[PDB]
């Protein structure tokens, strides 16, 4: 069905088409790579404009209808889990592999018998990792030289007058759900959260389930000692529904009745709270002004217009339950939690709910503020990478220099070991060590200086000058050798780095055909 | 104005024929570079944007659909080779379009297309006796258990890939799956699951019905995970304290109502988890979510609940425990529930697995995949569906001969010797069916980047001299003997693959006129 108007293309013509239609996208972010990097507006459908150089929106963004294309897109989305750094540093590298893979297919090598030659020169350059990585943690837990490191990094963005701040919350985050020892960090756990006002310095740590919501009246206790939290679905009161009130009046009776509600159900609902032995009352709809009369005697804390979907988030963390009707109220369903406080920013009051353990929990949450949305946006993917590095940072203590020092010393290693492999498979070895030469290229493009002339002198450095890797400037510091710089990138972000783009061209070099129905 | 046509297209003689021979060559373009383990893989949208990557000639010529009346011909006899058996279908179509291809040039001279037909029933039935003789019955042979045979070509498909270094472990585990079954074989019984992350060597293999349990919620440090005879429960009823199945919406201007709306609420949900109780089902599977409500009734009742189960997981574990799914819980009762021996919680791939072990009527398992990414695992899965057929097919007939083109080589020789034997017409028609036989050990070689020219010269060669079993290696590029190499496939396939080949191609030679009724 549908025959006519067939997309119908094979052989050596069909697969440029698709190689034109990926460079299109490396090319794109080409120049936004590295701290240099050329920011890329963006107007939303609904007429919003943001602009930001971060990789990962910009995969998002970009809306292409041609197959090829898409399949890139899917590949950043499993790396954002990963590596979160060189999100860029791939589609750049998956493109400089096709390109040179677009000079093969003139000398009449198969397709398959390319693919080969990427899969074979890739486990070189992950072996040749290793051996010039270098520890940090190794052997000890100190919370010192993590904060340095990931500073780095979040110079580069709009936290950039924070960005000591914001190294300081990460460390005492990831080390709250997951110790060192283990060194298994669940991603999942921690959330991450933000608000328009105030600065990014504002940006402040808690160990536990917090949301925006305050108390039900200003005189309650600010810091609450015991642990009791009543989790339930309706205020304490004459009862009310979950949704809507819609009070229409009918007679005078009714009126006079609803008053002898008040004073019988005021009391008795409050008397409850002594009786079942709770102290922090959680529920959907807040109090009036005569519930919490009765509550500034007894010193009874309690939280007012506590949303739907954020009553779930408190039993988790607590370990309560919810208690939609008042005749399930029992003491086993209370919860327990270290301190509930409550923390003003500023002279605007926020008034936040803040329940924390008063100890080390398994949920944390960073609350960011900021005086722009597009900065606070921002400042959400910036720490979101802080997130991803210290996770890789305590899961492997190993780490590489980055700027450009590592793709570079692989660039010698593969090249040295195509000569050992007599067969047709050795073009695809010296290719794929002049496409991982695109990355440091790039960055000495970004920063206003000549690319080749740049890259020609860091690789006879390595060599001649001295057998440690060196690495490319791009912010014109000083000097090259990034180690006294303190440019580290991770080493599970390097393996990961080559290995998702090798997989992706393998992937489109083995589709030599695209079948599509046309409209008739 | 009176014609006999009047909107009616019809052709006849010989320009009808050759019409058909090019049309039937566009079908066997389109899966001609998915034969063999390696070949390229092809790309299909459908009206609706879905993209589907996928190496199978079979599920390549459903998605076609062409509307060409030759076309059709090939496409339903391509169909019927997969239904009965499920491979070959790339076979059975570019023999199908080779056998025409080498007679076209003789229509063009006058050949009658009747001598045609007689001789490929004629060549045919010549190469069926062929194949029974030269076939050998390997079984017991070399004192060697059929486990070890089974493994060393269970590692054949998995050679030289990216789980090349630890194929020896993937080698056992094709073997122990298809050793769970019963004496009925299936490929859909077996199911695989993906896992990201871990080591190759991780895989593990379940002789139950395991899924991945996004079940996240409450229940916690309950629900016993260690069962003698519990009754599985299968509903597609939704729990969820807040959902759109099951909830309450009453406004009123009375305050004393709303205590009985809110009871009523919760009354109607535990009127649904009562018949539950009732029904006395141990285990509670559901494929929607379940709110944190629902597990803490069934925490004090002690009854176990793992919800967000797919439903496909669902239908296989039916067929094993021989349950049935029901929607509804008011007809929830011992006739849809089933029964499982060994009930076990694990802590395989960090994340908690629950499987059924032990069901008197489970046919089937489930194998876990273990990679470093989606296309370490979608790689290994395409190569494990073919791993298992080959374990079932040694099995079930003794009889094999080897692949890579090596049988289709020694029924050229022979073809081509007997055909200067016979004086007549017979003689360039037979020749002609010799040699279209070398697709086969042709396309492999293209497929796989060689060169087809050095290798079918230096393979045609040596069998010549004698050798009957040797031909293409997939891997090196050299010729080489698969029946050493344990390359083999079942005689009785490969038999009904000429006979459906030769058959379909008699039909596009008999048809001299196709008549078209306007509408």
């Amino acid at each position: 069905k549908d025959q006519d108007r067939k997309s119908r293309l094979m052989g050596l013509e069909a697969l440029k088409s698709h190689i034109m239609a990926a460079k299109a996208v490396a090319n794109t972010m080409r120049t936004s790579l590295g701290p240099n990097g050329l920011d890329k507006m963006m107007v939303d459908k609904d007429g919003d404009v943001t602009v930001t150089n971060d990789g990962a929106t910009i995969l998002s963004m970009m809306d292409v209808d041609h197959q090829i294309a898409k399949l890139m897109v899917e590949l950043s989305k499993s790396q954002d889990d990963e590596i979160g750094d060189g999100t860029t540093g791939v589609v750049v590298l998956a493109g400089a592999l096709l390109e040179e893979a677009e000079q093969l297919l003139d000398r009449g090598i198969h397709p398959i018998r390319i693919a080969d030659g990427y899969e074979q020169a890739a486990r070189v350059a992950i072996e040749h990792l290793d051996k010039i990585s270098d520890s940090v943690l190794v052997d000890i837990k100190d919370t010192e030289p993590l904060i340095q490191t990931a500073k780095t990094t979040l110079g580069s963005k709009v936290v950039n007058s924070c960005h000591r701040q914001m190294a300081e919350i990460a460390v005492n985050a990831v080390l709250t759900v997951a110790d060192m020892e283990r060194r298994d960090v669940d991603f999942e756990l921690i959330k991450v959260e933000g608000k328009v006002g105030g600065r990014l310095e504002d940006t402040k740590l808690i160990k536990g389930v917090i949301v925006d919501k305050d108390f039900s009246h200003p005189q309650m206790p600010k810091k609450v000692e015991d642990a009791k939290i009543a989790i339930l679905t309706c205020p304490f009161e004459p009862p009310k529904p979950k949704t809507k009130h819609k009070l229409d009046v009918t007679s005078v009776e009714d009126y006079k009745a609803l008053q002898k509600y008040e004073k019988e159900k005021f009391e008795e609902m409050i008397q409850q709270i002594k009786e079942t032995g709770a102290n922090l009352a959680i529920c959907q709809w807040g109090f009036d002004d005569e519930a919490n009369h009765l509550l500034l005697q007894n010193n009874l804390p309690a939280v007012r217009w506590v949303g739907g979907p954020e009553i779930e988030l408190i039993a988790i963390a607590t370990g309560g339950r919810i208690v939609p009707r008042f005749s399930e109220l029992t003491a086993e369903k209370l919860g327990f939690a270290g301190l509930v406080q409550e923390i003003s920013f500023g002279t605007t009051k926020d008034k936040m709910l803040v329940i924390e353990q008063c100890k080390n929990s398994r949920a944390v949450t960073i609350f960011i503020r900021g005086g722009n949305k597009m900065i606070i946006e921002e400042a959400k993917r910036s720490l979101h990478d802080a997130l991803c590095v210290i996770r890789n940072l305590i899961r492997d203590n190993r780490v590489v220099y980055g700027g450009g020092a590592a793709e570079i010393s692989c660039a010698l290693a593969v090249s040295q070991e195509a000569d050992k492999c007599p067969t047709l498979e050795q073009y695809a070895m010296r290719a794929f060590a002049d496409a991982l030469e695109v990355i440091p290229m790039a960055l000495s493009e970004n920063s206003g200086m000549n690319p080749i002339q740049t890259m020609t002198e860091v690789r006879a450095r390595q060599v001649k000058e001295m057998n440690p890797a060196l690495g490319i400037d791009c912010l014109h510091k000083g000097t090259n050798d990034m180690k006294q710089q303190h440019v580290i990138e991770t080493l599970i972000g390097k393996k990961q780095q080559i290995s998702l783009a090798t997989q992706m061209v393998r992937m489109i070099l083995k589709i030599d055909d695209i079948r599509k129905p046309g409209e008739s | 104005v009176i014609l006999l046509k009047e909107g009616t297209d019809s052709s006849q003689g010989i320009p009808q024929l050759v019409s058909n021979i090019s049309a039937c060559q566009v079908i066997a373009e389109a899966v001609r570079t998915t034969l063999g383990p390696r070949g390229m893989d092809k790309l299909i949208v459908d009206g609706r944007g879905k993209a589907t990557i996928s190496n199978d000639g079979a599920t390549i010529l459903k998605l076609l659909d062409v509307v060409h009346p030759a076309a059709k011909t090939l496409v339903d006899i391509a169909k019927s080779q997969d239904a009965e058996v499920g491979d070959g279908t790339t076979s059975v179509t570019l023999l199908a379009a080779e056998f025409l291809k080498q007679v076209k040039p003789y229509v063009e001279e006058g050949l009658h297309p009747q001598i045609i037909i007689r001789a490929f029933r004629t060549a045919t039935q010549l190469a069926v006796n062929k194949i029974k003789e030269i076939a050998v019955t390997v079984k017991k042979a070399d004192k060697v258990e059929q486990r070890k045979l089974l493994e060393k070509c269970a590692m054949t498909a998995l050679s030289s890939k990216l789980i090349s270094q630890q194929k020896a472990f993937f080698a056992k585990m094709v073997v122990d799956a298809v050793m769970m079954l019963d004496d009925l074989l299936q490929l859909k019984m077996i199911g695989i699951k993906k896992v990201q992350g871990g080591a190759l060597e991780d895989s593990q293999l379940v002789a139950g019905v395991a899924f991945k349990k996004t079940f996240s919620y409450a229940g916690f440090e309950m629900q016993p995970k260690k069962y003698h005879n519990p009754k599985i429960a299968l509903l597609n009823v939704e729990l969820e304290l807040k959902a759109e199945k099951d909830n309450a919406e009453i406004r009123v201007h009375t305050v004393e109502d709303y205590q009985a709306i809110v009871d009523a609420e919760w009354n109607i949900l535990y009127d649904k988890l009562e018949k539950i109780h009732h029904s006395g089902a141990k285990v509670v599977s559901s494929k929607l979510p379940i709110g944190d409500v629902a597990t803490q009734y069934f925490a004090d009742r002690d009854m176990f609940c793992a919800g967000r189960v797919p439903e496909e997981d669902l239908k296989r574990t039916m067929m094993a425990c021989g349950g049935s799914i029901q929607t509804s819980v008011n007809a929830l009762s011992a006739d849809v529930l089933g029964r499982c021996q060994v009930f076990e919680e694990t802590q395989i791939g960090g994340e908690r697995y629950n499987f059924f072990t032990g069901c008197p009527k489970a046919k089937t398992c489930t194998f876990i995949l273990r990679g470093g990414a989606e296309q370490f695992m979608e790689e290994t899965e395409r190569s494990l569906h073919d791993a298992i057929m080959i374990v079932r097919r040694a099995i079930k007939n003794d009889s094999v001969v080897a692949g890579g083109g090596a049988i289709e080589m020694e029924l050229s020789k022979y073809l081509r010797d007997y055909s200067r034997t016979i004086p007549g017409k017979q003689q360039l028609l037979i020749g002609a069916y010799a040699k279209a036989l070398e697709i086969i050990p042709r396309q492999l070689c293209d497929n796989a980047g060689f060169d087809a020219t050095n290798i079918l010269n230096k393979l045609r060669a040596r069998h010549a001299q004698g050798g009957t079993w040797y031909g293409v290696d997939i891997n090196n590029e050299d010729i080489a003997d698969n029946f050493e190499a344990f390359v083999w496939e079942p005689a009785m396939v490969r038999i009904n693959a000429l006979t459906a080949a030769s058959e379909a191609a008699c039909l596009i030679v008999s048809v001299d006129e196709t008549i078209k009724n306007p509408r």
